[PDB]
């Protein structure tokens, strides 16, 4: 097929100036499945079409592969290239689809999408007029990596489960405190011992007559 | 490529060019500009060289005034040169029925092959001059734009051997394919 | 309402170590909260006020 | 208006081969409000234009509805259809804007966006050369459903509130433990009773002379 | 449509075609290919049939050599046939002022209506042959591409009754509308 | 700083059962933390060291 | 350069009818770095090109700034404007690239992207036929503001840290409860005192002979 | 602009027009429609006025039948009028080699400058009438569309002073630039 | 596994007040959980059952 991958993709040796097999990250490559303003991905689409061309040619088929202006116009983005030529006319930076740079996070292998190294007056742009970009590029790379790592676990656990865990934990803490502070159980007569099991009633006595109904003062305690 | 921040690195990737051009299923016409003056267009087997100056080597009175591609058969003996000339003029934009014609030599004449177009920025042919300027700007990245507004300016295209040092750029090829309509690339 | 859908979908995300860990900690928290509250004595006061006055013992 | 809805949309009976009113999900339909590489949504736009056409025709208006190549070119995506024809030229799978398939989650009614069933050699593609797609499609459908259900509650509660709750809970636990372990209150004389209220001073005595300043040893306790 | 996974199902939706075509506010020209050879184009009321073979039924010496749509009035008595022929040739790409003309019959002749174009892949008309091949490929999904590179190949278009079994496809109609510029659909 | 904006926006998201539940649990946690700490005795030790030596009682 | 900013942008006085410097939010302006269906951003691109034009003109350069149909076609979106003219042909609402409205959150300065105020029959659309839009626009603005404020802190803290904190908290609560309930330490003889340190063995006795091995009943307690 | 909800407000922003037009590096041709009938097109220095009615002021027998822009030099003495007329006809779509010509006056005649095109919706020139209707619809936002289908309808364009009240719209200018191909804006 | 990468990346997000607060509360929770469990007596029962029978004291 063509470059509409749904998730890595490596650039073969003959495609790169260094002539070495360079695997780009799958996540970064998948970024421009809809982007129309990335010259790097336009070159990627061109090279994928060429690769399919060698596949057909060495498969010895009869495909009527017409090459015309409309085909290349359909492959690359006409609007983007026209804008690049416009930016070429007036003396402002542009890039002729040959040099790309990226910020690499060397510990986890995650890298940013390679932008285009702008040019001017038949020369490249050095760090003096370009330092304001890669700093925020690296910051956004770190932020995106953290967000992706969070979302990986995020999109595999249910919200109801964590809500249940949180409410169970808060109830656990509340009941733990309820045990801790202690709540008085029954009333002891002030200055006397525990009346249990023959315990005094509301008006300080018993209906069986053993404990006189004298309205004696009571204090609520837990133990005996 | 150097360390930026605390764990991140800055490094670049450059794409090859000779492999892409030599690897295309068809043969692509490629445009080039060498030194600061010499323009070059290479088609299938026509390695044409283009220059600009106020030297009139052709005259309407004694020449062939090509208006249609049918008459182009009276200039060169090889079909590839005819194809290249016709499609280059079509790509720059020269709709053959509403524009001034362009001049060439009879083939039986013993003075080789050459075609020339006048684009002096004067009263007449001012619109054609501006249209050709826009076409040249679109079909060449850093157009030197010789023959500034003045007395005369004529462009000449002649057949020369293809120099083995042109930077094989591809932006110009893309613009040539985009501007040229219904261009048929052989092989 | 989504709790019922959770019970329906239980044997779909149950194949995750964090999921079983979370459900186990939730269940143990609930059960020991219940047992701890029974150790507290609120229902003991319920039976106390129920027994208040009606019976000497 | 035209297909730029901001949030469902159903496909009428005469539009479908089964001739039955089929409501597609609003969330899934709203996915391609900016997508330009979905043949299903191109057909949807064509059918919406046709529907507006019958509305105008039965409204008996004088609208100068010109139908020309430019109109249809503006409606459908020229780049996508040209790419499809290109993929038709060389013998690789393509789809002629007539058959679409999707993965359906039958419990909540949520469904994926219908892709295009690729064809080849005047025949459809069977499960043998196509099984690698719907598995990841269903996995992504489940992940997207979970993420959307989480974000629904996520975008309606403040972060400051949950942060306050978390810090209050941690302080609650800390203070609960502080109660639990117990912290000694005052000093009792080793081998004696509680001196309160006439309690011994720093050097083990009293300024009133009742308790001699003998520097007697003390132990810190909570109770009396 | 079957159960995939544990709660999910796989099912498909197919869009109707006859309703969309019969429901458009205008009348659309539809292209079709029946069996493996017979090509068909139906406009407003012209149900033209197209075939390819190396049979020369028309000759430049005794015919009308149509170069402009104005001369097309000398071929058929009905304007719909003229409209269909002109716009089909415009859609495939036949800019009438730089291309070889095409041959038809005088209307007063008692031999019906027919038009034919030669596209043999030989030295002359090779570029026209390739352009017509590309146009046919773009205007028909699975082009049989008869009359392979060899001695001769001529396409003929004749008026026949419209067969009631053509698959009313719509991709070809979209390509016909896209390629054809300023095409005016009636009703 | 965003706390002040939260007080400003209070009568906007207050129409949510989870929101009132969370604010209620936060408030009850804060107040019972304060009362529980007062039951602990840190301020009791404060008044103890303040009273240390100056007064016999 | 042109309008491809990577993150505010203000509209100068001469550009606005009110003739006052109006800074639009950077976040809202950055929304249409890829949108092709926003007439407001098409006008923004046109005005940015004009601004670069005055910059070049007052810089006194020799740039061959050709102005032709293709340039303007490359600047604005041809598809969007063609769709607008199509919607103009049949009598349905459209907008002629001159009036835009937005919902503003006056407390934090956050505002929605200005849509286009649709017109009909040489008149604007009033609140009667338009009220269904701004309500959901404001609701989505509030939701987006809350989500962005959450994600700001979200993309700067690690998931492993919060997971560690949660597990440490649950272990803290469990151990606190374990202290609270109390677990018996050693066995006391029923009806007697604590045998420690000369404590009874499994069969209720001692190997030294001081405590007879009578299998006396024992009760597990914490204290002495 | 008013309070909506509880903390949110609804307010609008309107973009200026005179600044954008007066601030462009080049001079843009602007189209306008005043009252409900009078159409206006202003180029560089040609402030042309267009009206429609069934009044025939020009006749093929005694006039100049312009078919090519080269003959347009025989109508007006100023190049700006020629440029405006040619490019307006190119923008509406009048490819000069396959279409009926249009009529103008000899310059030496003492009756000013005027050009007119017949677009009556009759048997002949029906296709041209529909094409011109589509062009007028695309090049003017709210086209009055006078001279409904009936006996006759002729459009006339004459030079008049530019009125100082036209709403300087820009949608029509964008459509003029889009439809017109290879239009060169001066200054 | 990601814990080791966290230790590697520690001096990158350590410049955040919330981060140091969270790591401090986690560390104090872990250490006081350990000390509180040592106050509980599970290991005390371990040494109890180890000492059971072998020694009188
Ligand atoms: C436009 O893209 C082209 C490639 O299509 C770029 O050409 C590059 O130009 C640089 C010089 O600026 C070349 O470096 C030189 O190359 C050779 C290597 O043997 C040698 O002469 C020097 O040692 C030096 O390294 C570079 O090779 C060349 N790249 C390619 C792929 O051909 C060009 O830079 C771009 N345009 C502008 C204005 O930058
Ligand atoms: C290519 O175009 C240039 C455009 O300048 C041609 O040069 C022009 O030739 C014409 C011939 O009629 C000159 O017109 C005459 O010139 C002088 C006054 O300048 C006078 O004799 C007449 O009144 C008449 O205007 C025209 O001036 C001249 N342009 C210039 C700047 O001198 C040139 O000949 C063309 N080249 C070819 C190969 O056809
Ligand atoms: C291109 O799209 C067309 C529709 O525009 C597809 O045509 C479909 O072709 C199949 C056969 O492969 C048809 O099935 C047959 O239809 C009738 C039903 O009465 C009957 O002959 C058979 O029983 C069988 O079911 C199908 O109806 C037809 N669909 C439509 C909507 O017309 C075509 O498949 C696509 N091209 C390719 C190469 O697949
Ligand atoms: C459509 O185009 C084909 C292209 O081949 C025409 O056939 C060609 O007719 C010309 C007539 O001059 C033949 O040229 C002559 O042929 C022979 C040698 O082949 C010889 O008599 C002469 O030296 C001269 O070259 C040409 O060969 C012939 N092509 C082939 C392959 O035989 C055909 O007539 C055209 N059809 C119509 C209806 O016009
Ligand atoms: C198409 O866009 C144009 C601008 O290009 C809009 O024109 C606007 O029309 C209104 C009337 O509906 C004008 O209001 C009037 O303006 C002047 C101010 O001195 C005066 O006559 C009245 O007091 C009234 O305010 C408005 O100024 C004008 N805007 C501009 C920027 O010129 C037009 O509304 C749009 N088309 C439609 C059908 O709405
Ligand atoms: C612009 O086009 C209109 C199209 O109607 C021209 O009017 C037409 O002029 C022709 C001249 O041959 C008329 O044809 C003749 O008309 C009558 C019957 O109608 C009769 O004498 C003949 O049988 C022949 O058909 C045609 O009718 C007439 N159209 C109408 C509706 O009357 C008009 O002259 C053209 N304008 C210019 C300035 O050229
Ligand atoms: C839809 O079904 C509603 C889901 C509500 C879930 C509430 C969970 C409550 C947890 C129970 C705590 C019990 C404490 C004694
Ligand atoms: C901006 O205003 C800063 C917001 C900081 C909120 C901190 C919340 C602290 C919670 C109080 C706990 C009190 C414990 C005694
Ligand atoms: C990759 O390295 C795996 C990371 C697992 C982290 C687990 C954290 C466990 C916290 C320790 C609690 C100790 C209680 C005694
Ligand atoms: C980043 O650098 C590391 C260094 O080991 C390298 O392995 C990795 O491929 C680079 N990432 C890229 C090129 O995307
Ligand atoms: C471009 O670079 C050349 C040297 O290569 C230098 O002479 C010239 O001044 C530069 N031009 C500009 C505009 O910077
Ligand atoms: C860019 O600036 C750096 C600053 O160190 C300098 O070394 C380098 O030569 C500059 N590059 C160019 C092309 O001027
Ligand atoms: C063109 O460039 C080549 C290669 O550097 C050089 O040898 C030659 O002299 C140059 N010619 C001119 C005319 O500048
Ligand atoms: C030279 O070629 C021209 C161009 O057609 C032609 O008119 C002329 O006759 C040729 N000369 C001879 C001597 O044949
Ligand atoms: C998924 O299947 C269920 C089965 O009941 C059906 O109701 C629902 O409409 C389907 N979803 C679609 C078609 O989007
Ligand atoms: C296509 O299918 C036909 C039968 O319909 C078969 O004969 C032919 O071999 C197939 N071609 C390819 C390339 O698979
Ligand atoms: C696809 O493969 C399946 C495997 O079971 C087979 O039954 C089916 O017939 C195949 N389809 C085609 C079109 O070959
Ligand atoms: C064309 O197809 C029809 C329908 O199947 C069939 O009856 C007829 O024989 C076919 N004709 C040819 C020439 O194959
Ligand atoms: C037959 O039609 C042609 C085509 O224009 C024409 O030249 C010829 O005169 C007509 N024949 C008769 C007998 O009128
Ligand atoms: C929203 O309204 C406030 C009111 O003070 C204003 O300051 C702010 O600029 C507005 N936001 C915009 C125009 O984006
Ligand atoms: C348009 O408004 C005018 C008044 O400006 C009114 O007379 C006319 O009826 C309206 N037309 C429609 C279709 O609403
Ligand atoms: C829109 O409706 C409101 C309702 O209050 C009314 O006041 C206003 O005049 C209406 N606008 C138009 C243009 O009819
Ligand atoms: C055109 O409009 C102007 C300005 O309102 C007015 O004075 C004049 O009478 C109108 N003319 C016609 C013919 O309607
Ligand atoms: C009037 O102009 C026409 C248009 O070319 C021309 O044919 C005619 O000769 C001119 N009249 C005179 C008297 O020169």
């Amino acid at each position: 097929a063509f470059f509409s991958w749904s998730l890595g993709y490596c650039l073969e040796e003959w495609m790169l100036v260094a002539a070495k097999m360079k695997c780009f990250g799958n996540t970064a490559v998948a970024k421009c499945n809809l982007n129309h303003d990335s010259e790097f991905c336009d070159m990627l689409r061109l090279f994928d079409y060429n690769k399919n061309a060698i596949k057909t040619l060495n498969d010895e088929t009869k495909k009527q592969v017409n090459l015309m202006g409309q085909t290349i116009n359909a492959l690359i983005s006409d609007n983007l290239l026209m804008k690049n030529k416009i930016r070429e006319l007036m003396s402002v930076p542009y890039c002729n689809y040959t040099k790309f740079w990226y910020v690499n996070h060397t510990l986890s292998g995650q890298h940013s999408l390679p932008r285009c190294w702008l040019i001017k007056n038949n020369s490249y742009l050095n760090i003096s007029d370009f330092r304001n970009d890669w700093i925020l590029e690296s910051d956004f790379l770190i932020s995106e990596m953290l967000s992706k790592e969070y979302s990986d676990r995020q999109g595999k656990t249910p919200l109801t489960l964590v809500d249940i865990c949180f409410w169970s934990t808060v109830f656990f803490t509340a009941s733990l405190f309820l045990h801790l502070v202690g709540i008085p159980t029954h009333r002891h007569i002030r200055g006397e011992a525990c009346p249990l099991p023959h315990r005094l009633n509301s008006l300080g006595g018993c209906r069986c007559g053993k404990y006189p109904n004298l309205k004696k003062p009571t204090v609520w305690r837990r133990g005996h | 490529a150097f360390k930026i921040g605390l764990h991140t690195e800055f490094q670049t990737v450059s794409f090859s060019m000779v492999g892409l051009f030599s690897n295309n299923p068809h043969d692509l016409p490629l445009l080039c500009t060498l030194n600061k003056s010499h323009l070059y267009i290479k088609g299938g087997n026509a390695s044409f060289k283009i220059s600009f100056d106020d030297i009139a080597v052709l005259l309407p009175e004694y020449d062939v005034i090509i208006q249609h591609p049918a008459d182009m058969s009276w200039c060169s003996k090889s079909d590839d040169q005819i194809w290249l000339s016709q499609w280059f003029m079509n790509a720059v934009g020269h709709d053959w029925y509403l524009d001034p014609p362009f001049l060439c030599r009879n083939r039986t004449k013993t003075e080789g092959f050459i075609f020339q177009v006048n684009t002096s920025k004067t009263g007449i042919n001012e619109n054609y001059a501006k249209k050709f300027k826009t076409g040249m700007h679109h079909l060449y990245r850093e157009y030197p734009d010789s023959c500034l507004d003045g007395k005369l300016c004529l462009m000449k295209a002649q057949p020369t051997s293809w120099p083995l040092q042109c930077p094989l750029d591809h932006v110009n090829t893309l613009h040539f394919l985009t501007r040229g309509k219904n261009i048929q690339l052989p092989r | 309402g989504q709790f019922i859908s959770f019970m329906q979908e239980i044997p779909t995300f149950l194949q995750e170590a964090l999921n079983i860990a979370l459900v186990a900690v939730s269940l143990i928290a609930i059960i020991k909260g219940v047992v701890n509250l029974y150790k507290s004595g609120l229902f003991q006061f319920f039976v106390f006020l129920a027994l208040a006055g009606r019976s000497c013992t």
